[PDB]
């Protein structure tokens, strides 16, 4: 029975390089060609190449020549995968792949029928940056005996995650934390707002407790409407 | 190259799941499933011809550049994301989870003019909320002076509500603080199934 | 009326008993002498499909230039499996012989006389023949050495360019002479002379020929991304002797696009510890031998590999291929298959 058995995740700073190996066995190594596919959530798989066992000849995709090398090792047989100057963006589980058809004579590479493990790979700077509070005021309307909406923005962080509460836990009735998402900058930010009755909103103070411990840091921020 | 359709795919247990994918090119067409935590699996590949443990329940079809992935009677092995495949390229992917119905729900829209806060930095953030609505499929679009906006907004989608079932989604308008004086009205826009028309809640920057 | 069909298939040459040459010897016991006066029947209103690429009449070559080497070209130590086998390895006459592969009783071979047929697909002008023509079995990477040129016009072939996966040949339809040499009196190294003038208007050529598969895409060729050296050098055996000679200069695209028009010299040496394209595993060899060793052959094909990935250039980049002996002899039985009669 074929089987891809891949080797341990890891972390790396930007700058570093990666390897990786996948021991094959069930089948005649040099048959048949070896693939690598990355997963990276939200984007589509990336195929990084194949390398057949024969000669250990490679093909690398075009956006990554020059970055990635493929070898192999006839004894053990297991390939292996190197990937250099490594960024965020590199951030992905890696797969070692194989076609469903493969014999002696003939071969389909890319119906990938099997998969390995998974490798994940985390590339992130070691470097933390705390987050921004800014209140999200409620807005001077939604009528009178119904009901009003406040929150607090929290921007610019490094790296995940932040977790905010409001009045110390106290409140939790119509609370929502929205996912973080990644901004362009690289940083993180997300949004905790809360619905409340709007005839406390002159009686019942509400403070978001945010908190980020890569960086070491609670902060509390006090969200009252405007006064103009 | 290859164009994959719908990007999330929130249904019940029981239900069918219908995944497209267009391609630029004729050649063999794969379908793969990956569910959470583990390896992707293939499907379908030769564009019907099903892998070996794959229930009959999934049934590829090809019409034109149009291939799509059936998935007849959901169940819980079923839900996770999928990809089609040519060669070395992959669709976006469709993300099947699992959806828990109630009554259609209309979204409370609000709308948060930046901070005088955050002015102070250079960059102003412009904060839209849809409140516990049902189903998830929601629009919105940001309007600025009566104009589309686009590439400048992200939006963060909360998993469904165990007490109601619902959704909440948030919007996120990024401008600088030049760029945000220049301008009066921002307004965002919220399509949804439980409102009769589109819905925009908006304000005009320095009156109250 | 007949059907696509798979046999045992005899081979047939000029092998000479007086001669102490490796491929006569083994074609002196494995073939039959040829015939003086062949028959080739030209069938009229009969249109066949082949498919270079699924050719089983590979599938015997093969096995037969493997046992060649392998009572032949015995090494002084074979490293296989973790076992270490020591056997004799004496120097010995090495020149390759054209070799014949017919079918028996019952069977024909169908030939494709298309000029501009690329491999695979339906063929207009087919004969019928008892047995293939000449083909020396050849062994060698990236380029294709005194073997048959095409016709007309030099045809790209591939069992699917759009699979990157797939290895493509160049059929040239004009010839460039490569002058390897060895000179007697560091022991281990050679070179290769090619006519820049007439390699360089042939690569031209081929470029030309590949913007018509590739939407008139900028061709661009590159060095091997990375491999064993048989593969990311020109790996031939020349008199008994293993050689590797790097060809980046023969891919050079500032060529084809004042300077280049001269003599080209390809840095080569000669290994004793070689891969084995067998798949066996390393094989080592006796020192060369003295003297003067040359080899003048005929570059008639290129063995090439697309470059692939989710990209979006305007640009195609192609890289000298090989490895898969099989596709070596693809290259000279590409015309042919094997039918049974009724
Ligand atoms: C052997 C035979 O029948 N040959 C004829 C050929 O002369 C003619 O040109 C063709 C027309 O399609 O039909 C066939
Ligand atoms: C090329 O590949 C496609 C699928 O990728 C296949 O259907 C077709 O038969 C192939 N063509 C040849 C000539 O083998
Ligand atoms: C096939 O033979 C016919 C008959 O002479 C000829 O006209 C045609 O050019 C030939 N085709 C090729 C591809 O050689
Ligand atoms: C060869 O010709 C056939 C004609 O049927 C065509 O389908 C195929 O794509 C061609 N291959 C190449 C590599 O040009
Ligand atoms: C080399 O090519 C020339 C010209 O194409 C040809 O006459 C000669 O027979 C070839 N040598 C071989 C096939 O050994
Ligand atoms: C070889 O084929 C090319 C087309 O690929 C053509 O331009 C050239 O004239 C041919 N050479 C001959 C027929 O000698
Ligand atoms: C090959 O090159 C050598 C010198 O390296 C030369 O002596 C010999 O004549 C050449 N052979 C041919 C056929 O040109
Ligand atoms: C290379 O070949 C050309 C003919 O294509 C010939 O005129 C020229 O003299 C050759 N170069 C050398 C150095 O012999
Ligand atoms: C071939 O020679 C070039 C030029 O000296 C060199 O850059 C390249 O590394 C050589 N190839 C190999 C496989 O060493
Ligand atoms: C390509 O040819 C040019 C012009 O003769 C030369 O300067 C350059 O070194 C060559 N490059 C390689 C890689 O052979
Ligand atoms: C090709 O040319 C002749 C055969 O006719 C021979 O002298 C030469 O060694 C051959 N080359 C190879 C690599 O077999």
């Amino acid at each position: 029975q074929v089987r891809l058995s891949q080797s341990g995740g890891q972390m790396k700073k930007p700058g570093d390089s990666m390897r990786i190996s996948c021991r094959a066995s069930g089948y005649e190594f040099i048959n048949c060609p070896i693939n690598w596919i990355r997963l990276a959530p939200g984007k589509r798989p990336e195929w990084m190449g194949w390398m057949k066992p024969r000669f250990g000849a490679v093909s690398y995709a075009r956006q990554l020549q020059g970055r990635v090398t493929m070898t192999r090792d006839m004894y053990s047989e297991t390939a292996f995968l190197e990937l250099r100057s490594l960024t965020s963006d590199d951030t992905a589980v890696y797969f070692c792949t194989r076609g469903k058809y493969c014999t002696a004579r003939d071969y389909y590479n890319w119906d990938f029928e099997h998969w390995g493990q998974g490798t994940p790979v985390t590339v992130s700077s070691a470097s933390t940056k705390g987050p921004s509070v800014f209140p999200l005021a409620p807005s001077s309307k939604s009528t009178s005996g119904g009901t009003a909406a406040l929150g607090c923005l929290v921007k610019d962080y490094f790296p995940e995650p932040v977790t905010v509460s409001w009045n110390s836990g106290a409140l939790t009735s119509g609370v929502h934390t929205f996912p973080a998402v990644l901004q362009s900058s690289g940083l993180y930010s997300l949004s905790s707002v809360v619905t409340v009755p709007s005839s406390s909103l002159g009686t019942q103070t509400y403070i978001c407790n945010v908190n980020h411990k890569p960086s070491n840091t609670k902060v509390d921020k006090k969200v009252e409407p405007k006064s103009c | 190259v290859l164009t994959q359709s719908p990007g999330t795919l929130s249904l019940s247990p029981g239900e069918t799941a219908i995944i497209s994918c267009r391609t630029s090119q004729y050649g063999s067409l794969a379908w793969y499933q990956q569910r959470p935590g583990q390896a992707p699996r293939l499907v379908i590949y030769s564009g019907s011809t099903r892998a070996a443990g794959i229930p009959d329940r999934f049934s590829g079809s090809r019409w034109g550049p149009d291939y799509t992935l059936t998935i007849s009677n959901l169940e819980s092995g079923d839900f996770g994301v999928y990809y089609c495949q040519q060669y070395e390229f992959f669709g976006q992917g469709t993300k099947v989870q699992v959806d828990i119905k109630r009554t259609v729900a209309a979204p409370s829209v609000f709308i948060f003019p930046p901070s005088d806060e955050q002015l102070k930095s250079g960059t102003a953030s412009v904060v839209c909320l849809l409140n516990n609505f049902y189903p998830r499929e929601a629009k919105v679009q940001w309007k600025v002076d009566n104009a589309l906006q686009s590439g400048n907004s992200q939006e963060s989608v909360t998993e469904q509500d165990s007490k109601d079932s619902t959704y909440s989604l948030s919007s996120t308008l990024t401008l600088s603080k030049a760029d945000y004086e220049k301008h009066k009205v921002y307004a965002c826009e919220v399509t949804h199934q439980g409102l009769s028309s589109p819905v925009t809640k908006s304000f005009n920057r320095g009156e109250c | 009326v007949w059907k696509d069909a798979d046999t045992t298939l005899f081979c047939a040459s000029d092998a000479k008993a007086h001669e102490t040459e490796v491929h006569n010897v083994w074609a002196t016991h494995a073939c039959v002498p040829t015939d003086p006066n062949p028959q080739e029947i030209h069938l009229e209103n009969v249109t066949e499909n082949f498919n270079m690429w699924k050719n089983n009449m590979v599938e015997q070559m093969q096995e037969d230039v493997i046992s060649l080497w392998d009572q032949s070209l015995q090494p002084c130590v074979k490293l296989t499996g973790g076992s270490v086998i020591k056997q004799a390895c004496p120097k010995i006459s090495f020149d390759p012989i054209p070799i014949h592969y017919c079918t028996p009783a019952g069977y024909v071979i169908l030939k494709c006389n298309d000029k501009n047929f690329n491999g695979t697909g339906p063929c207009k002008n087919v004969s019928s023949v008892q047995c293939t023509h000449g083909i020396k079995p050849v062994v060698s990477t990236q380029l294709l050495l005194n073997g048959s040129l095409a016709e007309e016009e030099i045809i790209i072939r591939s069992e699917n360019l759009t699979n990157n996966a797939k290895t493509i040949i160049v059929h040239l339809n004009k010839s460039v002479e490569i002058n390897c040499t060895r000179p007697s009196n560091d022991i281990r190294k050679a070179y290769c002379e090619i006519n820049g003038t007439k390699w360089n208007k042939v690569l031209k050529q081929v470029t030309e020929k590949l913007k018509e598969h590739f939407n008139n895409k900028t061709i661009i060729f590159q060095p091997p991304s990375g491999g064993d050296l048989e593969i990311t050098m020109h790996h031939f055996n020349c008199r008994g002797e293993f050689f590797y000679c790097n060809t980046t200069q023969l891919f050079n695209n500032t060529c084809i696009g004042k300077g280049c028009n001269g003599t080209i010299t390809l840095p080569c040496k000669i290994k004793q510890i070689i891969n084995m394209w067998q798949g066996t595993g390393q094989a080592m060899y006796a020192p060369p031998i003295d003297g003067k060793i040359n080899c003048v052959s005929n570059i008639t094909g290129i063995l090439l590999t697309r470059d692939g990935g989710a990209n979006n250039t305007s640009n195609e980049t192609f890289r000298p291929g090989g490895g898969n002996i099989k596709d070596n002899w693809r290259s000279e039985l590409y015309k042919y298959k094997v039918v049974q009669i009724e």
